């Protein structure tokens, strides 16, 4: 896993960022 | 006259209501009104009040008009005379402190409840002025009937509109929300760093967060009655959250919690009877009450109805412990039996180095944001150190190489990595295959579809990003899953910083362990479940009983069968199991007399080490600096990779001399002092253990960590780093995979 | 002592001289105890380098200067070279004579300007001096790999949307320092997934393949790329050409000669992949967008819809022969809007923008003066008749709804294609444990509410909820999608899509019957049997005109092909407009751009959920509302003056308290049954997978290409959608 990469973490790969599109939204 | 009207909705158990307001002049009181106003099963107000609030000509236009405006400009939901009154004018109520009273009484008209009265209050208090002693029984008069209303289910139903807190613990971390989304008043209104509970609108995903404003799946399950309306739940467990993560080395108990949920009507009577369970379904469940907290005699955290089970558990490692220490607290028999002469498992530090604490095992946190390490720290006062971002890469011997080189060849393995993401989308199990032998394949095709060659240099720096890449996966990247070697960023990881437990593990792993019944040198050899309860039964053969039991062996153990299970595991498990792997590497530590690295090094938390070739790449490719405070002169470096199996026959002696061998190639320029101390780990071989940390084999899914975590027929439970799917491979995730399976064992 | 050689390994220099020039003991082109290597043609001596980088000397105040500068923006390390490249280096322009174009060398206090660039000739006869002969060596491969640091552009133009980022990291030095609202081009640090967003720091899929000499050393790559992007977002009514990108590139050294020949490439290849010189953009005549290599080949492209007109109009800018043949007798396909209400156009088919950041279509508005506008999030839901639903239950139901969807979401996981099920038979099943486990229900009005955001999901989907997949009915938001303002374009879809059409070969009444792609060339004949011909045929007819098979293929498509095509479904709805005599909604809706429709009973859930005020200014008097679901089946048997009917009904319904006029005029439309479409737009059939998508859009034999809505797998069923694939294989097509 990626996750346990401390220095020089690798970056490439990673799925598309996603966020919650809540309606309490200001 | 016309004496009586009613109620106009459905359900009302009330056909002579009163009024509570008592505004206008002209209160229709008990008697007849144009219409009633229902706000729940003992709240009505006439409509002569109405018009006093509503109406521009009426004496009270001008503070509805007032409120209203505010309302609109801090909330989200309509402004009505029914919100008014539910806001403002509904007269609080509150429950006695008198032990042996406890009845729930109503407050005058013009009173203000507040969290100091709520402590002290007393039936017939005026919380005018200060206690003179009275000639007058108040705790004797008749509860008020609406008061037993109130718990009955449909009660809830009937209330017309969501309770809104004031001035509740959570407004400051919900600022970012309309309050009245999150179950606040929009008429109202020095933290660890680490502590964010709360979703923000807009963030993106980190791990072990809270939407203020939607259920998790597993509330909806415990709690289904509130899919329907949820805002009185979510408001509650905004401020549980709110006071948890605002005094985490106290149980927050029920007691502590009423004074600050302040609402006026009837309803505050529903929430604080809620609020006790919602408070420990947050317990059982490890998001508050948890962490290095100890809890005794005398206090458990959970009502003696959780209390009369008895559960074994196996492994007294993060997993094993951080389970018991939550069966613990709540009030369960727990007895832990341990293979090893010590407890922590993979974690073991070394306090043998002057002024500092080197960890043979696990010693950093990878990401602090709501991790429970830096929760566990809060409790302990320990404190961490932040990795710098600065990492130079040193070749043999000295140069260090040229940043634009550096980059170069750092943007190129990245790129290798996203056309990996590329190609294993829609493949299948079947169409696995080892993500290094496709690294390879794209590395060479892409050499052939250009004239571009690589210099022997950046072909090196290229080595060093493949040996970092198994560095983490704790395996030869041609035996590690291309399609599911990050199967976990699917979902949210733990944000915030990178730090090294200066510390160490060890600090939070005693104590945990701190007063467990943990029995040393007991190897489980064989688990019978077959009869009443279980029957667990060590090497020598001692044997011991529980109505439950709890597995946190490392997963090498389970591919080796150490341990006899009768009946055996599922045909599918043992696939689970297995098409897991087994990640291993070796850490090593030196001591000098003077840090002989301090000027190319110029404070950096470690340096690189470009391979020679790519078979000697996984050889001490990076070298830890464990002093942050950069006093004395210790060095931890790690053998991953290809470089684990070519040291496994060597001894200590030999595995100094090719650590001294590099580090006197990366610093040609000087010379560099003997190690006055060392150790050489020795993970691969502990019987008890055999491994690092796990991985997924290709043509294996992240679905088997959910497979092993599968309990079987509610008696035998699995916890450890190979059973949490979110957060693999860590402490954290072994220490949550205890905590869940604590929730498991206690429902049952 | 002699005259000396570099050491840097490699160098074809056999005579180095010392442009700096900066200090009196200047060793010109003579000797030097050391040479400093820049490139192949740019060295500088040692006497020079200690001018400013030892600190007696005079020109360390203008290096330390520059030093700190150069530390507080950057990334990268100060140093005495990167001083050089970046102040010192003399700028190289080209004559502007198009006999001559002699690439020159300024004197070295000349500072360049794209002013300067725009208009420079030798000698600023000069022009028959010969051209520098260090020049010629800059094409060379190797060249650029001998060069030591990469170029950092100055005042790019991409500057101000990049003040993010570190400058150096973008191909801009840290030494320096009105756009349409929905124009982001670039992605923020820390920003979520949006559609059609490039990192500037990191080169995409297609551009490392496109140009992989640039995998090594990408900076010079983002830094033109970058400067294109801001060039074109900056004025798109206009085709950027190599010229007016030029006087932007202002970088020291003979480097930019590198610049300016590379950037012809990234120019080329972006506008064929349609990231730039797309839209509306036209041209028009002898002035095409590609070189004269891409317009020796022909191409045939069915169908006259947003995806069909998409691919034509970038073929025939590019300069490719294109040529469409259209089965109706009017282009457009689902896009189809009715001017005949007073003062108001109204879509018979597509009229909303989902998302205009980055949508092409609001680009293609922009190059077209046209405005969107801007939907209120107020919707009241009116129950019949009068009541309007109390915020409180509507919360509450949209709360519940969503909770349904999330159990879904979470039941969905790890499931395969073979364990799937209808969501409208998974959303029944949990729903209705709930009740069990819980003990308390709805009220009538609570669930009449739920189903009113049962039928907003169907409308969403175009089918009955018992139909779709409850693994893939929202597979597509596994990708980014397009953010910002949902909007109702008032002009109508039809303003772009004839403008598109402009001038093209656009063949009406052709339904083609067969395609034959056996022999040489691809062999299309339409259904009277007239035969075109071309080397590339490109399909775009609807899903439903796929799966019955109205288009005879030889050979026939893949039994893949087939399965995937029938693995979607055909959704379809249905639009009612009515206008009136006079705004009779306004008392009770209060200027919302529309109110909703709660059902009576289950059945009834499609018909007529949501109605829409057609006029953003609210002076005209048109509503437009949808049949979905289940509506759309029990109304088929119903002519068009019954289904008005029961509209009026519907109405006079919502509107209780009052009398709602007669309508003076009307239209019911009838996709489902519109021989050449039969639908409205695609989803995912329960057993399916998004998948399809990508299956679909797989070209035959680079032979024949497919495009339109029920192709596009990140936007299926928009407008957007169909016209992105169209550009999507325009430039497949046009591939060399
Ligand atoms: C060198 C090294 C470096 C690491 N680096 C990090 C790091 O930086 N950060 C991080 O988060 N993690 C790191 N890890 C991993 C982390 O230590 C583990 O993930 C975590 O300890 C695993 O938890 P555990 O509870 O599941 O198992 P363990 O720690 O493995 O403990 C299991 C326990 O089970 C016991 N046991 C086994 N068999 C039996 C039996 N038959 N009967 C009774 N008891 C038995 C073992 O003795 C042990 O006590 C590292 C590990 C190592 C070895
Ligand atoms: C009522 C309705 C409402 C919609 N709402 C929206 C909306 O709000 N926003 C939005 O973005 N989208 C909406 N859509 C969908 C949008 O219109 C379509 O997604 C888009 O038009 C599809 O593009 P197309 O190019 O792929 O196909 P089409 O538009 O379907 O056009 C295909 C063309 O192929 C032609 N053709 C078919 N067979 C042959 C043949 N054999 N030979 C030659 N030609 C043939 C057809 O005549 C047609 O001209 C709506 C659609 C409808 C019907
Ligand atoms: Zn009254
Ligand atoms: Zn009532
Ligand atoms: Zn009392
Ligand atoms: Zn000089
Ligand atoms: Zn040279
Ligand atoms: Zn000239």
């Amino acid at each position: 896993a990626r996750t346990m990469q401390t220095a020089r973490k690798s970056t490439g790969g990673k799925a598309p960022r996603k966020q919650l599109a809540t309606k309490a939204a200001r | 006259p016309l004496g009586s009207r009613k109620c106009e909705k459905a359900g009302c158990t009330a056909t002579c209501p009163v009024c509570f307001a008592s505004a206008s002049e002209r209160c229709a009181k008990n008697g007849y009104t144009s219409r009633w106003y229902h706000l729940s099963c003992g709240e009505h107000f006439c409509n002569e009040c109405f018009d006093h609030y509503y109406r521009s000509h009426k004496d009270g236009y001008d503070k509805y008009t007032t409120w209203k405006k505010i309302w609109t400009s801090n909330g989200k939901t309509e402004p009505s005379p029914k919100a008014f009154m539910a806001d403002q004018q509904l007269p609080y109520w509150v429950q006695c402190t008198k032990p042996e009273c406890r009845k729930w009484r109503q407050l005058t008209k013009e009173i203000q409840l507040t969290p100091q009265i709520a402590k002290t209050y007393r039936c017939g208090m005026k919380p005018n002025t200060a206690i003179k002693p009275e000639t007058s029984d108040h705790c004797s008069l008749p509860e008020d009937l609406r008061v037993l209303e109130v718990s009955n289910h449909w009660w809830y139903s009937m209330l017309i509109l969501p309770p809104l807190l004031k001035d509740s613990v959570a407004a400051p971390l919900l600022s970012a929300y309309y309050p009245d989304c999150v179950g606040m008043s929009p008429s109202c209104t020095g933290m660890n760093r680490y502590f964010q509970p709360f979703y923000q609108p807009n963030e993106c995903g980190k791990a072990l967060c809270v939407r203020p404003d939607v259920m998790e799946l597993d509330e909806l399950y415990e709690f289904p009655e509130y899919s329907r309306d949820p805002t009185m739940y979510l408001a509650l467990r905004n401020l549980i959250l709110a006071l948890w993560y605002t005094n985490c080395k106290e149980a927050l108990t029920p007691q502590k919690c009423i004074p600050h949920i302040i609402v006026r009507g009837l309803v505050r009577i529903r929430c604080v009877q809620e609020v006790e369970r919602i408070l420990y379904f947050m317990t059982r469940k490890g998001l508050i009450n948890t962490g290095v907290l100890s809890v005794g005699a005398d206090q458990y955290l959970l009502p003696k109805d959780y209390h009369n089970k008895s559960v074994i558990i196996i492994g007294a490692g993060p997993a094993g412990l951080a389970a018991a220490r939550q069966l613990h607290n709540f009030g369960i028999k727990v007895t832990v039996l341990e293979a090893k002469d010590r407890i922590g498992g993979r974690v073991w530090d070394d306090k043998s180095f002057k002024g500092v604490t080197v960890g043979r095992g696990a010693q950093i946190v990878n990401g602090c944001i709501n991790n429970p390490v830096a929760l566990m720290c809060e409790q302990l006062g320990i404190s961490m150190h932040k990795f710098g971002e600065r990492c130079d890469l040193i070749q043999e011997g000295g140069r260090i190489t040229d940043p634009t080189i550096d980059k170069r060849m750092d943007f190129h393995f990245n790129a290798l990595l996203d056309v990996v993401s590329e190609w294993r989308k829609d493949k299948t199990q079947l169409q696995d295959v080892p993500l290094g032998e496709k690294i390879e394949e794209i590395y060479k095709a892409f050499i052939k579809e250009s004239g571009i060659q690589f210099s022997e240099l950046e072909g090196q720096v290229l080595q060093f990003h493949l040996s970092n890449l198994e560095y983490a996966c704790g395996s030869n990247l041609h035996q590690v899953s291309a399609r599911s070697w990050d199967h976990n960023e699917f979902f949210a990881q733990f944000a915030g910083d990178h730090t090294l437990l200066t510390p160490g593990y060890s600090v939070i792993i005693e104590k945990l362990a701190e007063g467990l019944d943990i029995q040393l040198k007991s190897p489980v050899q064989c688990i019978d479940y077959s009869g009443d309860e279980v029957q667990v039964t060590t090497t020598d053969g001692t044997g011991y009983s529980a109505q439950k039991v709890l597995v946190t062996v490392p997963l090498a153990l389970l591919q080796k069968g150490a341990i006899q299970f009768n009946p055996p595991l599922s045909e599918k498990k043992m696939k689970a199991i297995n098409s897991l792997g087994a990640g291993i590497i070796e850490k090593i530590a030196l001591q000098f007399p003077y840090r002989f690295w301090d000027s190319k090094v110029q404070g950096a938390d470690f340096f690189g080490h470009v391979p020679p070739s790519a078979s000697k790449r996984g050889l001490f490719a990076v070298f830890y600096d464990m002093d942050p405070q950069k006093k004395h002169s210790v060095l931890m470096s790690v053998i991953a990779g290809e470089a684990v199996a070519s040291v496994r026959t060597l001894d200590d002696k030999q595995v100094l001399q090719q650590c001294m061998a590099t580090l006197r190639e990366l610093f040609k320029e000087q010379e560099v002092p003997d190690p006055t101390k060392y150790f050489v780990t020795r993970w691969s071989t502990d019987p008890w253990i055999q491994m690092a940390y796990s991985f997924v084999k290709t043509g294996g899914s992240g679905e088997a960590y959910d497979i092993i975590a599968e309990d079987i027929q509610g008696t035998v439970f699995f916890a450890g780093e190979a059973t949490n799917r979110h957060f693999p491979q860590t402490v954290t995730g072994a220490y949550l995979s205890g905590v869940r399976e604590a929730s498991k064992i206690a429902a049952f």
